């Protein structure tokens, strides 16, 4: 009811900000990437969570100026990742020898080359495993804990934080 | 990436050491080959952010290099000659990549001399070395190598010529060179890149069409008329070549930015009308020592084979004007007989296939 | 073979009574999964090839099912499809089934030409989508990589399809970047070897993209040599794994292609003699280093036969071969057994190549390189073969 | 404002000069006069 | 009598036998360019 | 009037608070395991104070860490969660366990263009490890450029008074921050 109209206003301002600064504002992560299989849509969107709406921006400055204009527009706070200064870590690939699970980043097909670093920042070394039983065993069974998600969307990170939904 | 200034750095080092060691007489085959291969994809985006007059002097240097084989006129000395040829063609690759690769460069970074040089070079080399060795009609690993080289040369040259404006003196030679290959046998790849070249040429400058169309018509006798290699433009379901060439031309000129739509469609129709009138009148009556009737037969059989696809319009336009021209042509009693005979035959065949498709 | 042929006729008439064709394929998949005797499909199609070939050419429907089923069934379906492709390409059946080595018929020749055309036109469109779909699975890509070995390469030119070629090279690149099992790397390298055939116009584009890949590979190699040579992280396992994975990729690509303009023998020598001095270097790293160095030697020897042999490269080549022979002699007594056997194989290889018979074939520059082993080394190798070959009782 | 409009007009001029593609020749850098009016009379002679 | 049910024994059976094993190197050579230097020197 | 706080709280948070309240009311009404109710100290929001100029910055700094429940022990957490799962209640509830808290040893910059947030928050000193965990790790910087420079040079989250934020890992989040949607203010006025 009321929330639907609110969502319409939010999506129209988001589109308006996208048109306002066309080159810098690439769009939402959905727009610029794709899940490989339909199966993994739920698990990928589950691991990303809040990151579903992260607007790709060139620079912090233009992001801020858009935030100012949005302040005039009375819009919800949004997240901008600037490719120039985004401080990402190289992909720890050493987990590719795990005989049961796979890297989550191995399930996204990205059209633009630059966005791969932001994808690494959003995924890190999160792992997607075949079933819940294996996911629990190889999440908690090592001396070090591992960030591991099962296909039903329960997420356990290396630090021991637990989340779901 | 953003810049990826490490192999940009590599090649920059290569270039400065090379032109320094030359300025203060050949670079050697390896340097030129690597520099060109790095120019293509590595310097697909990296050609920007360099020193301008530096480029001016190096392109002057490779120009003076190339001239060593301009009109080269060609048991070990022969090997040395073919060595000279492959070196100069590698240089040509380098230059034609450097002229085009960037979406933007300063003006006056490429002067017409490199244009004329590569044109006459390719013309002479091709028309005096390639055709004799592949077909005795007019008349080792490097031969097929240079063949591939010239394919890349002419494709890149097509793209560059499409990009910027040029001067008519070059236009005459480039047009003659691009129309030339369609009258020898085993040049399929050359044929289709040349198709691209001629249609770009036909696109840009709207004043040489009469000359290019007549110079197409001139060499109709020398056409292949061989079962093997007749239909070599894939799409089973092969079609002839010169018909593809003419249709591509006639469809090309639309110039879409009001009155533009009208005048463009009129320009297309007028060109087609002229082409078909010239063809039919020169074809019909039996002349001395030569006929055209099989040629027209193959043209129309191709047309009927290609009546309705998404990516070949104007064929129905050709058919409509053809029909009206035929019927308004053989009605009256002023022409001779055999022309009426041939026209009525062609109309019968095309009507038959039309009804059959129906 | 006749027994199998008649049995295939029996199967056809028993259980086979674009969309309808797929159901028969599903029935075949069930029959294949219930056979606990055979794990590959080459012989099912082989027995069916005479009588149900028209069913076997329904690649269209099979493509339809793959996009828009148990994942085990999909994997088996890909495998059988590859087997059908091989059977279509070459008339003779795989070894152990064919009485006659050569079978030629005019109908076979015409059919072979048409099959080649249809297979090419289909898989030029379909393969990148398949790689995108199953990139995580090593076995599926390993199967799929055998497909380009049979293409008529003219069709990339005549079909005006170079963009799909670009899609192929991008997707295969990503696949190379995500798997480390050796067989996929062998297959991909062989595919590039077929693609870099210098009788076809396409070669230059793929060679350039390959050169971009080799810049990537050498930069990782630069990191590897700098990390091992310096004190670094005191030989941490993670760095060793990174170097090993990269080294495996380098060896696999280097096996098929001359990379001699990049001297990567030097760094491997720099790490192998120091690894001998400590004596404690990972087995996989050293075996791959030995293999890549051997391949580098071989390719370096390739372009000294072109007809203009300078003598300075000839003597430095002799330097590199002799030094490598001495280091291989030093490491032949390394404690690691797979290193021992690989060193043995490579040593026998080098002695085979650089024999006295090398100079016989009208060879000028090949008299300086002939090497005859020391008799003490001869006895060392005989001891070695006695130790590692001649055991029949556990 | 005057400055912005002038800027736009000059952008139209640079657009033009990069469009034209007036193929230069070897005699270019030597024949460098800086007047913009003696230039104009040289241009008129060229026109004639 | 079943045919070989796995790939490994089939590839071994391809390059198996005294003549085939004795006529090709122990380390496979994927490019025939390398094959000619090898097969050249074998009397 | 008072319902505006609930309007500024969101139904997602409100249901989890009402649910935890029902769980504790079950504990109180059965009269067993009183240590649970005697060692539950409320949410973060009732155990600190701050100046109104930083209400936005503190709230978004914690986000929903403002609702972590101070408790004496794990046993309180597990019995609450046991009854919560048994009664099928809408999530979620957040605990601060005094026995288990592990806080990063941090040395604050001696910079004179940014101030430690912890120097401007008043909190209960029995809860020191809890407050060091929730608020002890973000710097307040003078400007957006100061915020960027400091969070790149140092391993700290940084935020401006006007709400421009930079994470210690590079994430940037920003938008319009209200004042009447604050909740600490009306808890102060009452």
């Amino acid at each position: 009811r009321q929330e639907s109209s609110r969502q319409q206003r939010k999506a129209e301002i988001m589109e308006s900000i996208k048109r306002l600064y066309p080159g810098s504002v690439y769009g939402r992560l959905i727009d610029l990437c794709q899940p490989t299989q339909k199966k993994y849509q739920i698990a990928v969107t589950k691991v990303l969570g809040k990151n579903m709406d992260a607007i790709i921006v060139d620079s912090e400055k233009t992001g801020r100026d858009c935030i100012q204009y949005i302040k005039e527009q009375r819009g919800e706070p949004e997240t901008f990742l600037p490719l120039d200064y985004l401080e990402v870590k190289p992909t720890d690939e050493k987990l590719r020898e795990l005989k049961g699970a796979k890297l989550v980043i191995d399930v996204i097909r990205y059209e633009p080359p630059h966005i791969k670093k932001a994808l690494q920042y959003a995924c890190g070394n999160a792992l997607v495993c075949d079933n819940v039983e294996d996911a629990r065993r190889i999440a908690f069974g090592g001396h070090q804990r591992h960030k591991t998600v099962a296909l039903d969307g329960t997420l356990f990170q290396k630090s021991g934080v637990i989340s779901g939904g | 990436m953003m810049d990826s200034s490490t192999f940009k750095r590599f090649t920059a080092s290569i270039e400065n050491i090379l032109d320094n060691l030359e300025d203060m007489l050949l670079l050697g085959k390896h340097q030129l080959n690597e520099l060109g291969s790095e120019s293509a994809k590595i310097k697909a985006m990296g050609i920007m952010d360099k020193l301008s007059t530096d480029k001016t002097v190096k392109v002057l240097n490779i120009l003076e290099k190339n001239i060593q084989d301009g009109s080269k006129l060609s048991e070990r000395l022969w090997r040395d000659l073919i060595m000279e040829r492959v070196t100069k063609s590698a240089d040509a690759c380098l230059t034609t990549i450097n002229i085009m690769t960037s979406p933007n460069m300063p003006k006056a970074v490429y002067i017409e001399d490199v244009i004329e040089r590569v044109i006459q070079y390719t013309k002479f080399h091709l028309q005096n070395t390639l055709y004799p060795q592949y077909d005795p009609v007019y008349r080792q690993r490097v031969i097929v190598m240079l063949y591939n080289k010239v394919c890349d040369i002419v494709s890149s040259l097509s793209e560059l010529l499409e990009i910027q404006l040029l001067t008519d003196t070059t236009i005459l030679q480039v047009s003659s060179m691009g129309i030339t290959p369609f009258f020898v046998e085993n040049v399929s790849e050359l044929q289709l890149c040349a198709i691209k070249l001629v249609t770009a040429v036909f696109s840009r400058y709207e004043k040489h069409r009469q000359l290019i169309l007549e110079e197409i018509f001139t060499s109709l006798a020398r056409l292949p008329t061989s079962k093997r290699s007749l239909r070599n433009f894939r799409l089973p379901m092969y079609i002839q070549m010169v018909t593809a060439l003419v249709l591509q031309l006639i469809q090309c000129v639309v110039h879409l930015p009001d009155v533009v739509i009208t005048n463009s469609y009129e320009t297309a129709m007028r060109t087609a009308q002229n082409f078909l009138s010239i063809f039919l009148k020169k074809c019909g009556s039996k002349q001395g020592e030569e006929d055209y009737r099989p040629l027209f037969e193959n043209f129309v059989q191709d047309l009927l084979s290609t009546v309705n696809k998404p990516e070949w319009p104007a064929a129905e336009l050709l058919l409509s004007l053809l029909g009206r021209l035929l019927v308004h042509q053989f009605s009256n009693k002023s022409t001779e007989m055999a022309l009426r005979v041939a026209s009525l035959d062609y109309l019968g065949t095309v009507a038959a296939r039309l009804r059959k498709d129906a | 073979r006749p027994v199998a042929v008649a049995a295939g006729e029996f199967l056809h008439k028993k259980l086979f009574s674009n969309s309808p064709n797929g159901n028969l394929i599903r029935m075949l998949v069930l029959f294949f999964l219930e056979s606990e005797l055979h794990e590959h499909a080459a012989y099912l199609v082989d027995s069916l090839w005479e009588s149900s070939q028209e069913l076997l050419k329904d690649w269209e429907c099979m493509t339809e099912l793959l996009l828009e089923m148990s994942d085990r069934q999909e994997s088996a379906l890909i495998e059988l499809m590859v087997c059908t492709i091989r059977q279509a390409a070459e008339a003779h059946p795989p070894v152990g089934r064919g009485t006659g080595k050569r079978v030629l018929t005019a109908k076979e020749r015409k059919t072979q030409i048409d099959d080649r055309n249809k297979l090419t036109e289909h898989f030029i469109i379909t393969l990148p989508m398949l790689l995108s779909k199953y990139s995580a699975d090593a076995e599926k890509v390993a199967n799929l990589l055998q497909i380009p070995q049979y293409f008529d390469l003219e069709i990339y030119s005549t079909g005006r399809m170079e963009k799909h070629l670009d899609a192929l090279l991008k997707q295969i690149k990503f696949v190379v970047e995500k798997h480390v099992e050796s067989d996929v790397l062998e297959a991909c390298s062989k595919t590039y070897s077929i693609l870099c055939s210098e009788e076809y116009t396409i070669q230059n584009r793929v060679d350039i993209a390959r050169s971009q890949l080799i810049d990537e590979f050498v930069d990782r190699f630069n990191h590897s040599v700098e990390d091992l040579l310096q004190e670094g992280e005191e030989a941490d396992d993670d760095d060793i794994y990174n170097v090993l994975s990269t080294l495996k990729r380098l060896t696999s690509f280097h096996n098929a292609h001359d990379l001699t303009k990049w001297d990567l023998f030097g760094n491997c020598y720099r790490l192998l003699k120091t690894g001998i001095e400590h004596g404690a270097m990972p087995e996989q790293i050293v075996v791959q280093a030995l293999q890549c160095s051997h391949y580098s030697i071989l390719w370096q020897l390739v372009k000294i036969t072109d007809g203009s042999p300078s003598k300075e490269d000839l003597l430095v080549l002799r330097k590199t071969v002799k030094s490598f022979l001495a280091v291989c002699q030093q490491c032949l007594s390394n404690v690691n057994t797979p290193v021992k056997e690989q060193a043995f194989m490579l040593l026998c290889d080098l002695l085979m190549i650089f024999s006295h018979q090398l100079m016989t074939g009208g060879r000028e520059g090949l008299q300086p390189l002939v090497f005859n082993p020391d008799t003490g080394l001869q006895s060392e190798l005989l001891s070695f073969v006695m130790d590692h070959v001649f055991i029949d009782q556990d | 404002n005057r400055q912005g409009m002038l800027l736009k007009k000059k952008e139209e001029c640079m657009k033009k000069i990069r469009e034209l593609g007036s193929l230069p020749q070897e005699a270019f850098e030597k024949y460098q006069t800086l007047s913009l009016k003696q230039l104009f009379r040289k241009l008129e002679q060229c026109n004639t | 009598d079943l045919a070989p049910p796995t790939k490994k024994l089939m590839m071994w059976k391809e390059t198996g036998g005294v003549e085939k094993l004795f006529s090709l190197p122990a380390q496979p050579l994927w490019n025939n360019r390398l094959l000619k230097l090898f097969t050249r020197c074998l009397t | 009037k008072q319902q505006l706080l609930r309007a500024a709280t969101g139904k997602a948070i409100l249901n989890g608070i009402d649910s935890i309240n029902k769980v504790l009311d079950h504990f109180r009404r059965k009269g067993i395991n009183q240590h649970v109710q005697n060692g539950y100290h409320g949410i973060v929001m009732n155990n600190f104070e701050c100046e109104p100029a930083f209400y936005t910055c503190v709230e978004v700094t914690a986000g929903n860490r403002l609702f972590y429940h101070i408790v004496d022990s794990d046993e309180v957490s597990t019995k609450i969660l046991m009854e919560f799962n048994k009664m099928n209640l809408p999530g979620e509830v957040t605990f601060l366990p005094l026995n288990k808290l592990d806080v990063r040893d941090t040395a604050y910059p001696e910079t004179n263009d940014a101030i430690p947030m912890i120097s401007k928050l008043r909190y209960n000193p029995r809860f020191d490890k809890a407050f060091k965990h929730v608020f002890g790790k973000t710097l307040i910087c003078r400007s957006m450029e100061v915020s960027t420079q400091l969070a790149r040079a140092f391993t700290m989250d940084c935020i401006t008074l006007e709400g421009d934020q930079v994470s210690h890992r590079g994430a940037l989040t920003g938008g319009y921050y209200d004042t009447r949607k604050s909740r600490l203010e009306l808890q102060k006025d009452v």
